RNA sequence: CCCCGAAAGCUAUUUAGGUAGCGCCUCGGACGAAUACCAUAGGGGGUAGAGCACUGUUUCGGCACCGAUGCAAACUCCGAAUACCUAUGAGUACUAUCCGGGAGACAGACUGCGGGUGCUAACGUCCGUAGUCAAGAGGAAAACAAUCCAGACCGCCAGCUAAGGCCCCAAAAUCAUAGUUAAGUGGGAAACGAUGUGGGAAGGCAUAGACAGCUAUAGUCGAGUCGGCCUGCGCGGAAGAUGUAACGGG
């Protein structure tokens, strides 16, 4: 048994928080989930947590190219014939900012418990204030 | 007078002439080295199997 | 209004013009020329 | 509706349309000529409309000479039979397009009116045309 | 109902022996419908047209005559 | 004097079925010069040129001067292949005179 | 437990989902180079293509013939590539052949190529030919016998590659250089329609002044302008039933 696998009560969870302001959607998300999920730790095991938390700040700031802000849908449906119910970018962004960030993350997370796990430690705040200055977090360029 | 054929590709689904021409050249297995007598009929079980061999002046 | 495929200038008051990447002839003489593409 | 006075056979294997039409690709008769640029099959009425529409578009102004013959017949099964129990019978009669076939020349009319007859023509043919003129070589 | 539906059993014609070979008299070299060849030297026919080698040698197939008739032969 | 044609000498690497379809994609036209008293030619010309030439009468009339390298040939057009259906020219045929 | 390993074809059958002989499998014996691949050399053909010299068929002229012009599985003045037969030869290979013991099988499927049939329909049907499955695991294609790569004796927490890939789910380039697209086209579709945007060739008019507008060809105005051809990528044509549902998702 060379080859460790990360214990989890040595994992320790640094705290940064990114500024979302003029960034494009995907390619932020894509490095949250990485971090979220620990691929830049040469720890990293896939059945253990070694992930940070990542807080994002000013939310509502984040951008799509294209036509992407008008066309780009998105879907739900209450289990009742007929209930699809359907919103765009330009109203959810305006109205949830939080609700684009967590499904852009966990769509690129495992889908399972430990992903469930994972997804928790990414804090989403529409304005430029955050409640987590007790953790320290450190400033993130992504 | 000598030149070196190494097989490249599987001969699993080949042609029967084509196996035949590998076999006769002495090729077994993907990325197997044979060394022949550079003669005209060595060469036209070479250049009927061109396409899974690789030869070496 | 006529819906139709093929859009074309009728007459020499006619204008073929591009809206919102849909193709319309407008008449500045008949209204009954008025065509868009669909 | 152009048709074979007589015929060897009645019926004829489907057969396989390729290659180009390296013969009958060069104005003969007339001095302009329509021709087609893509493969397929041009039926007895398709060539009759086609006439028809040139000859009214041209007044009868000068003459239409027809490079296509509809010699090869196609069969049908009547409907509601199963497969099996002989070849169907005889419809229709096409003639076999490859591309480079001149279908119509014209002698005798103005070059305007004629690519106005042929653009009025090109319209009732299930295939694509251009346009040709007579040159020397 | 077809009016169609009738062939033959197959004959098996053609040539039995190529040029070059080498023949034994009594071998048979063409079976054929018609005189498609014509009997050379060391070569005889038959009553339906079968050419067979009348001695041991060598097959050659050739062109020759006036008519431009297709010739076999049997050189010893 | 009034038409000249700019060629290249065809070698015998740059002949047959495959050689002809490369220079015809590179927008060339393969030809052949022949007549009295010497050997046949092989030379590649301009599909613009050629078309342009083409374009007047008096080209199949008069005497033209096709040049490859310093050699020059008073050649009258024989003969020309056209696609069947693009009408584009594919090869010519050309008379010494 | 170890070794080899098919067939779903032909012929006949009150036969058609049975059976028999042959073809294909296995075991024993005999006999070795008689075998195959490839290279040279000899040989016949009537298909692909082509053509109108025969047989038919077709159009337009001239006076049944003559001149221009097409077509053909059951037309041929012509005519390949392959394939097939034979002889000699190098290299490579446990190859051919003969005599006996035991069989199974005689419902096939898909895909590519050449065809008949059908509607140039069907995961349709009937042949020829090759591959795979059948009787074959692994990797790719979301999932997917028959497609692509590749043929699993057993073990390893070692390395290189094939098809296919390298932003995240999910291993590997948010790699480099030069262009194109603005449609989420990419990530479904036709005839046809259109000053969408790249590239190329040619043509017409023009600082003795061109196009549009303006003033009743003259006149202010001060550079390019006009119309087609070839070609790259896009737009419309585009309506369905449980729930986004035609990039696997983000
Ligand atoms: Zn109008």
């Amino acid at each position: 048994m060379k080859t460790l696998s990360a214990k989890p009560a040595e994992v320790q969870h640094d705290w940064f928080v990114v500024d979302a302001t003029g960034k494009t959607l995907g390619r932020l998300a894509t490095e949250i989930a990485r971090r979220l999920r620990g691929k830049h730790k040469t720890s990293y095991t896939p059945h253990v947590d070694t992930g940070d938390y990542i807080i994002v700040i000013n939310a509502e700031q984040v951008q799509v190219t294209g036509n992407k802000a008008l066309d780009k849908k998105y879907y739900r449906h209450t289990e009742f014939p007929g209930g699809l119910k359907e919103t765009n970018f330009e109203k959810l962004v305006a109205h949830k900012p939080e609700e684009i960030f967590e499904r852009a993350v966990k769509g690129m997370l495992p889908k399972g418990p430990l992903g469930y796990a994972m997804i928790k430690k990414m804090k989403v705040y529409a304005g430029s204030e955050h409640p987590h200055a007790a953790q320290q977090p450190q400033v993130l360029d992504i | 007078k000598t030149i070196k054929v190494t097989q490249t590709k599987s001969s699993s689904h080949r042609l029967k002439n084509h196996k035949l021409c590998l076999q006769g050249l002495g090729l077994r297995r993907i990325g197997h080295t044979v060394e022949v007598q550079d003669t005209p009929s060595n060469r036209g079980m070479i250049n009927k199997v061109y396409y899974m061999v690789s030869v070496e002046e | 209004m006529k819906v139709q495929a093929s859009v074309k200038k009728i007459c020499g008051s006619c204008k073929v013009i591009r809206r919102n990447g849909v193709i319309r002839v407008i008449c500045s003489a008949e209204p009954r020329h008025k065509q868009r593409q669909g | 509706m152009l048709q074979p006075k007589r015929t060897k056979f009645r019926k004829v294997h489907k057969g396989r349309n390729t290659g180009l039409a390296h013969r009958g690709s060069t104005v003969s008769f007339g001095s302009i000529a329509i021709k087609a640029t893509e493969r397929g099959r041009m039926t007895a009425r398709q060539i009759e409309a086609a006439r028809r529409t040139i000859s009214r578009r041209i007044k009868r102004g000068g003459k239409i000479f027809i490079r296509v013959f509809p010699d090869k017949p196609i069969t049908e099964k009547p409907l509601e039979v199963r497969m099996g129990n002989g070849k169907g019978n005889v419809e229709y009669w096409v003639c076999e397009i490859k591309p480079g076939k001149i279908l119509y020349e014209i002698e005798g009319v103005n070059e305007d009116l004629a690519r106005e007859a042929f653009a009025l023509a090109a319209a009732k043919l299930p295939f694509k045309t251009t346009i040709v003129t007579r040159t020397v070589m | 109902s077809t009016k169609n539906g009738r062939d033959s059993n197959p004959k098996m014609l053609g040539v039995k022996v190529y040029g070059g070979q080498t023949v034994t008299a009594g071998n048979i070299i063409v079976r054929q419908r018609g005189t498609e060849f014509h009997a050379g030297a060391n070569v005889g026919m038959g009553r339906d047209h079968t050419l067979f080698a009348t001695a041991d040698g060598v097959v050659k197939f050739e062109v020759k005559g006036q008519f431009g008739r297709r010739y076999v032969k049997v050189e010893t | 004097a009034n038409f000249v044609l700019n060629a290249q000498a065809r070698a015998e690497d740059k002949q047959g079925k495959g050689a002809s379809r490369r220079l015809r994609r590179e927008s060339l036209v393969p030809a052949i010069i022949y007549g009295g008293n010497a050997e046949p030619v092989a030379v590649t010309l301009e599909l613009r040129e050629l078309v342009k030439a083409l374009e007047s009468n008096v080209f199949f009339e008069e005497v033209v001067e096709i040049k490859v390298g310093d050699k020059v040939e008073n050649v009258k057009i024989q003969a020309l292949q056209r696609h069947p259906a693009k009408n584009t020219p594919m090869h010519a045929d050309f008379k010494r005179a």
